[PDB]
């Protein structure tokens, strides 16, 4: 029974910090790419970013820059992503995705992409 | 076969004996051909003020197989009620220090 | 004895145990675990300190009042009462009176009759635990070719009227051959 | 790693017949046109095997006892079945032994491993080129207190079409596991072959472990079309595997001018067999013949004794403030209880536990008559005196054991309580 | 950053109906890249179809998928009460962007 | 192996795990040499038929 949980929400003062975790339950968190995916007010999904297996090539979409960065410890079972700033994007729902791609995957010559398969709970980001 | 014992269960280790070590720490088979080697070693191995690294098996539920080798430590029961991991009454480690 | 001593000298503590061993009934045993009998079964027993392997068998043997206990004149326990129930259990083998194999030569077949000596056919499967026995042996236990003599039972062949010249000494005026297919004639 | 392969049900287990394979050699001596007899667990013949397959599309790899001793079998052209692991609980509670085989080394562990639910080997195979094999290991979640460890060269595997039967008797006695293995080819057959095949002694691991529970391994080649997650994308070729179990057999085994094992007897599965055992020759002339009777195994043991919970007063003789001297000496008697010697053992440590007549080990299983125990303090010196047949002052002054005396003696120190300064 | 479109944005059939529904890329995509997805509102979006015309686990038959090169369809044979929600389509390369669509949405009629 | 009598040339094959041949009263009638792979045929030395 997969279940990815996530904190850290609430409305906070604007700006400057705020902080966002996932975890996941199980022992298979590790070895496999995890997106973020935002979830705007009336304006559909979007993108955060992307880290890998080991999180040596990372990617960031066109929709913020320089205030995002991901990062995942392999003991805690969690994810940790921060934003250096808060901007007008408000009242948007973050979800943590876990992506079948294990590094085998890409390694072998053939150019796969699979989908997300599963989602965490939702937060509040103010 | 390496391992250190105290003196009184030195005559435990032989082919058909019964003690703290031949029936839950290490049981010699009845047609074992070998031999057995023991020595005094308070210059080594004893230290100032109580040595605790050395443990041995106090509690199981069985009399041991020849040569073999057990180190769970999973909670005796020493009464009907489950201890469930937990330390308490009637619930200790098997392992026990030898000071 | 005093405190500094020799090894030697200081006191041990001797305490020496003396056991009679099985003349009379035990008051004291030792740490195993009862369990229920399984009558007429092949089974290891430990009764009141005797182990064996066999079936049990209960029967009516009256005893002296001190040792309910008993040895036959060969001085083999001829019974050893339950220490729980009171009835009186005596030992029986799960080999009974030696069976005898009769067969042709294997140069010629592979096939085998069995005689049971001195047991009655319907006691025969009970006799040899057939149930406890292997498969094959337990076709050779029960069959439509079973014959009644005086040596025992017979199984594995068929009885013919006709009068042939002995090959196979059976016994109690039976013999068996080989003939016409080809099988094993009583 | 762990990818949960789920049969949504288990498939009704199948049964197929053993067509008396699987023998092994007893021991590493050239015996050479010697009929041997040999009292050792064994396969009976033509016993009721497992038809366990890998792909039907559920990927069923059960656990199964280890009773006594498992004859294990596979029959595939590409190397599907790899390695076992054996072990009592396979949590990670106890220590479980792992067999693994890839293409360049074996390695055998004996490590506290928590095995997975459904544990594979990972091959994975670069497009357009299958010479490019990787290996993930995805059978145990993690290891700790690894005591042996083993790496040798791969056991035969394959890398004209033929199907190569690889056998593997696995058995557990005196913590030594014993491995017994031999490869034949298959042609024109789909179940187990007939003929006979005698199986070579390999390895001999001291692994000291408890066995209770095995389970087979599979390696599965990964399709990418698929995510590795699901059940699907881990396809492999269709191969069955077969499980025995030993059981304790008398076999009479033929060897051959060259010392090789050709045919065998057991004399538990014919009346006709039971008459090779007796005249110890395979060949059995025409007549009738008695033969010593041991068809018969014991299938359960059960034990009686009288109805007696009570714990023995022993008044703590061994704890006794004051004991007798040995002119004096005490006989207390001892009446209607049940002898626990595991508490005295705990309480205190005994130098010296001498029994004669009864042994010390299985002295717990023995009812015993009447006990009368005598007890005394003596010096170190003259505790040797106590023995039967030895003369001292004790032996001949103060207290005396008979030449057909059946008993114990426990002697232990008592400088701490019984010395006094002064 | 590929521009991609979803039309039409809102459609009305009653429940047992069939709907069509469109996601047009603005480039080529290798016909390996689409993810289709189903959102019911104040829940997580659930994956349908990943790749082209390629069923995720637990998904009923029913859904089905396909297209290649720019266009691409999916197709539900009937429409059940509980599927209708608002649709979006993805596409993704291990050095591309992730770009989710504008989205459609099914509706009673 | 500690014992008296002739040791002989041998052609008995041996197999790898083997180190000692008995015969069929199972006493040691071959034996491998330690440092040579040359097999040795253990002979009674009195035939004692005298
Ligand atoms: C090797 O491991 C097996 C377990 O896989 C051990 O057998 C088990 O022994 C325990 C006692 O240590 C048994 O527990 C007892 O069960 C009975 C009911 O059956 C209960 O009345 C007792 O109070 C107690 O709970 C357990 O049942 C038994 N399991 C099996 C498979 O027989 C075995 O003793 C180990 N062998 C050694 C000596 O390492
Ligand atoms: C098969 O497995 C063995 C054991 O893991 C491999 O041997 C070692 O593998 C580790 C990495 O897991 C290397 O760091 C060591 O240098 C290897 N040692 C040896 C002796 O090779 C072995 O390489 C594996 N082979 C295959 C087919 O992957
Ligand atoms: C499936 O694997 C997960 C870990 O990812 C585990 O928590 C769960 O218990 C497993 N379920 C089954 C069906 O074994
Ligand atoms: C022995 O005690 C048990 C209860 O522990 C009782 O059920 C049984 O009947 C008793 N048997 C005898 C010998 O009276
Ligand atoms: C039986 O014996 C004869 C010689 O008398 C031999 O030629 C034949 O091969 C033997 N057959 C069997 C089945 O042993
Ligand atoms: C048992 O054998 C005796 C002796 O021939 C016979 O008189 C008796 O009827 C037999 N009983 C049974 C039940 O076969
Ligand atoms: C052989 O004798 C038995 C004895 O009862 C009889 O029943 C049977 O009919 C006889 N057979 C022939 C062919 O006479
Ligand atoms: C083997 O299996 C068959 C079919 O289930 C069954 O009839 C038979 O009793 C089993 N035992 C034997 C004889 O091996
Ligand atoms: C496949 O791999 C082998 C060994 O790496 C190589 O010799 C061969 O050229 C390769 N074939 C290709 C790349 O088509
Ligand atoms: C591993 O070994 C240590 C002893 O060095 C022991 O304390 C520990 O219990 C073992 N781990 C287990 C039981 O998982
Ligand atoms: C013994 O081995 C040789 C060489 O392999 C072979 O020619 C001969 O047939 C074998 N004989 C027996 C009795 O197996
Ligand atoms: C003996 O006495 C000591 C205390 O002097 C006590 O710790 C020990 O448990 C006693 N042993 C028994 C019950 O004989
Ligand atoms: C042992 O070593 C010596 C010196 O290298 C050599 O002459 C002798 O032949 C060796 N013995 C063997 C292995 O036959």
């Amino acid at each position: 029974q997969v279940q990815l949980v996530e904190s850290g929400g609430g409305v906070v003062q604007p700006g400057r910090s705020l902080r966002l975790s996932c975890a996941a339950s199980g022992l298979t968190f590790s070895s496999y790419v995890m997106h973020w995916v935002r979830q705007a007010p009336g304006k559909g999904l979007d993108w955060v970013g992307v880290i890998w297996y080991d999180g040596s090539k990372k990617y960031y979409a066109d929709s913020v820059k320089g205030r995002f960065t991901i990062s995942r410890d392999n003991s805690k079972n969690t994810l940790y992503l921060q934003m250096n700033s808060l901007r007008a994007e408000d009242t948007a729902v973050y979800y943590c995705a876990r992506d079948p791609r294990d590094y085998y995957d890409f390694w072998s010559g053939y150019d796969y992409y699979y989908g997300l398969d599963v989602w965490g709970q939702g937060t509040t980001v103010t | 076969d390496s391992f250190v014992i105290r003196g009184d269960e030195v005559r435990q280790i032989a082919p058909g004996q019964t003690g703290k070590i031949a029936d839950y720490n290490y049981k010699l088979p009845d047609d074992f051909t070998g031999c057995v080697i023991a020595w005094n070693s308070n210059n080594l191995d004893s230290k100032v003020g109580g040595n605790y690294n050395y443990l041995y098996r106090l509690f199981r539920k069985s009399n041991l197989k020849p040569f073999e080798r057990d180190i769970s430590t999973e909670i005796y029961q020493a009464g009907s009620t489950p201890c469930n991991g937990v330390e308490g009454f009637n619930c200790y480690f098997p392992l026990q220090s030898y000071g | 004895f005093q405190p500094t001593n020799g090894v030697g000298y200081q006191p041990y503590r001797v305490v020496v145990l003396s056991f009679e061993l099985l003349h009379a009934p035990a008051t004291v045993c030792g740490p195993k675990k009862s369990t229920n009998l399984v009558k007429n079964k092949c089974v290891n027993f430990n009764f009141n300190g005797l182990t064996g392997t066999g079936v049990l068998t209960e029967s009516n043997k009256k005893f002296l009042p001190f040792q309910q206990f008993g040895r036959d004149i060969a001085d083999t326990t001829d019974a050893v009462r339950d220490p729980q129930t009171l009835e009186i259990l005596d030992i029986t083998p799960c080999s009974f009176g030696g069976v005898s194999v009769i067969t042709p030569g294997t140069n010629t077949s592979n096939q085998v009759a069995v005689l049971y000596q001195d047991v009655n056919c319907t006691e025969v499967p009970v006799a040899i635990h057939a149930d406890q026995l292997t498969p094959t042996w337990r076709v050779y236990s029960t069959g439509s070719n079973v014959f009644q003599t005086r040596a025992g039972c017979l199984i594995g062949a068929e009885h013919v009227n006709n009068s042939y010249e002995c090959d196979i000494p059976i016994g109690a005026g039976i013999c068996a051959s080989y003939q016409t297919s080809q099988s094993i004639i009583a | 790693q762990c990818v949960n392969l789920t049969t949504r049900t288990q498939l009704p287990p199948a049964y197929t017949n053993s067509f008396t394979r699987g023998v092994y050699y007893p021991d590493k001596v050239f015996r050479s046109s010697v009929l041997h007899s040999t009292q050792d667990l064994f396969l009976p013949f033509f016993s009721n095997v497992t038809w366990f397959h890998a792909i039907h599309k559920r990927f069923d790899n059960p656990v199964l006892p280890f009773n006594d001793g498992v004859y294990f079998a596979s029959t595939e052209k590409s190397n599907i079945i790899r390695g076992w692991i054996f072990g009592t609980t396979l949590d990670s509670k106890t220590q479980s032994l792992l067999i693994v085989n890839n293409a360049t080394n074996v390695v055998i562990k004996v490590c506290e491993f928590q095995f997975c639910n459904d544990p594979f080997l990972g091959v994975y195979y670069h497009k357009n080129n299958k010479s490019w094999m990787e290996s993930e290991f995805r059978v145990y979640s993690s290891a700790n207190n690894c005591t042996f460890e083993y790496v040798s060269q791969p056991f035969l595997m394959d890398l004209g079409n033929f199907k190569n039967l690889r056998e593997f008797v696995f058995k557990n006695i005196d913590g030594y596991f014993k491995i017994y293995s031999k490869h034949t080819p298959i042609n024109l057959v789909r179940d187990l072959p007939q003929g006979f095949s005698a199986l070579e002694p390999l390895v001999d691991l001291p692994i000291g472990i408890n066995i209770t529970r095995f389970q087979t391994l599979l390696a599965l080649h990964r399709s990418y079309l698929t995510p590795g997650d699901s059940s699907s994308g881990w396809t492999a070729g269709a191969a069955a595997y077969y499980v025995g179990y030993l059981q304790p057999r008398t076999f009479l085994l033929k060897y051959n001018e060259n010392g090789t094992i050709t045919d065998a007897v057991d004399c538990a599965l014919d009346p006709l067999s039971e008459t090779k055992c007796t005249l110890k020759s395979f060949t059995v002339e025409k007549g009738i013949y008695q033969t010593s009777n041991f068809r018969v195994q014991p299938t359960e043991s059960i034990v009686r004794f009288p109805n007696i919970t009570n714990l023995c007063p022993f008044g703590e003789v061994f704890n006794a403030t004051r004991f007798a001297s040995v002119y004096a000496w005490n006989r207390k008697r001892i009446s209607n209880c049940v002898a626990d010697y595991s508490v005295l053992y705990n309480s205190a440590s005994f130098s010296t536990f001498k029994c004669y007549g009864v042994s010390p080990t299985k002295l717990n299983d023995l009812c015993f008559t009447n006990v009368y125990a005598d007890s005394f303090v003596i010096r170190g010196d003259e505790v040797r005196q106590i023995a039967p047949g030895q003369t001292g002052k004790i032996a001949d002054y103060n207290y005396k054991l008979p030449d057909d005396f059946t008993g114990c003696v426990i002697a232990w120190n008592s400088n701490n309580l019984d010395s006094k300064v002064g | 950053e590929i521009v991609l479109t979803q039309s039409p944005g809102i459609l009305s059939l009653s429940p047992g109906e069939r709907a069509t529904l469109s996601c047009r890329a603005s480039q080529s995509v290798s016909s390996s890249y689409l993810a289709w997805y189903q959102q019911k509102p104040g829940q997580a979006p659930r994956l349908l179809i990943y790749g082209a015309s390629s069923r995720a686990t637990g998904i009923p038959d029913r859904f089905s998928g396909s297209g290649s090169g720019t266009d691409f369809t999916l197709t539900i044979s009937r429409l059940e009460p509980e599927d209708f929600a608002v649709y979006y389509c993805q596409q993704y390369g291990s050095s591309g962007a992730l770009t989710f669509g504008g989205g459609t949405k099914v509706e009673i009629k």
